[PDB]
């Protein structure tokens, strides 16, 4: 429920 | 009557698209490669070539305006939801009516419906994936109109989780302005508002695609020596 590879891809 | 900042929107989502889809498809190289000869065997590079997408849609999305106005939680929404459904559309661009194939450059990166089979997935879904891409290509859309398809899909109050849904309307508000309007300058009446509802039907059958590949994957992704041959990425973005 956390997306820390997302997070990266996002900042 | 494009306003100069509808021209300004489709200047950045025609380079944000530029700078997010090779069609060179270089890197499908570095791929797993593909497995023909049952096995899945041509999960690991489906897989890798879906991660690859992934991180393009994710690269796209960021460019698109007002994006980044929202929560990085709706952000995560948004992409979560719509992955799947903007990987259908710009899988578009190489989909050729020939023989119902991806052509991605050369025969070992040519995906037909059997390959689609090998990855773990029936007709139930590859049957309408194959009338969703031909429906798509005989619109001939323009480049302009195939970027603002994508983004608007992208944006979408329409999705569950999301907190800040007037926002997400009124971005996609000004995408969809945009297209109606792009579309006038180029088709006059009634042909302007039969292209214009065909492209929102097609966002529509993305939905149902999009239930039917949540259910196939989330069967096959239950099975560990499958989901071992999935991408960390893959497995973060389809599955939470
Ligand atoms: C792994 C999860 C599974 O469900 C297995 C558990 C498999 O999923 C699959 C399998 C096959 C497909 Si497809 C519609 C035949 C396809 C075709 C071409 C293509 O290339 C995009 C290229 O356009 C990007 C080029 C760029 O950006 O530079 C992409 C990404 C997809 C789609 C899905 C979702």
């Amino acid at each position: 429920k956390n997306h820390p590879m997302l997070m990266n891809l996002l900042k | 009557k494009l306003s100069e900042e509808q021209q300004h929107i489709i200047a950045i989502l025609l380079d944000a698209h530029h700078k997010t889809y090779d069609p060179t498809y270089a890197d499908f190289r570095d791929f797993r490669p593909p497995v023909r000869m049952s096995p899945l065997s041509m999960l690991p590079h489906l897989a890798d070539l879906v991660s690859y997408s992934i991180q393009k849609v994710i690269g796209f999305a960021k460019m698109i305006p007002g994006f980044r106005d929202l929560t990085s939680d709706d952000q995560i929404v948004l992409l979560k939801s719509s992955a799947i459904e903007v990987i259908m559309l710009r899988s578009n661009q190489s989909f050729t009516m020939d023989d119902m194939s991806w052509d991605c450059g050369s025969q070992d990166y040519k995906y037909d419906v059997t390959d689609v089979s090998k990855a773990g997935h029936t007709l139930e879904l590859i049957e309408p994936l194959i009338k969703f891409q031909v429906g798509l290509k005989k619109l001939n859309l323009h480049e302009e109109e195939h970027v603002l398809l994508m983004a608007i899909c992208i944006v979408s109050p329409d999705r569950p989780g999301v907190q800040d849904a007037k926002l997400v309307e009124a971005i996609q508000d000004r995408l969809s302005n945009t297209l109606q309007t792009y579309i006038r300058c180029r088709h006059p009446p009634p042909g302007s508002h039969q292209l214009y509802a065909k492209m929102i039907q097609k966002l529509a059958d993305l939905r149902s695609l999009n239930e039917e590949h949540s259910k196939q994957y989330r069967s096959l992704s239950f099975q560990p020596e499958n989901s071992m041959k999935l991408t960390p990425l893959v497995l973060e973005v389809f599955g939470n």
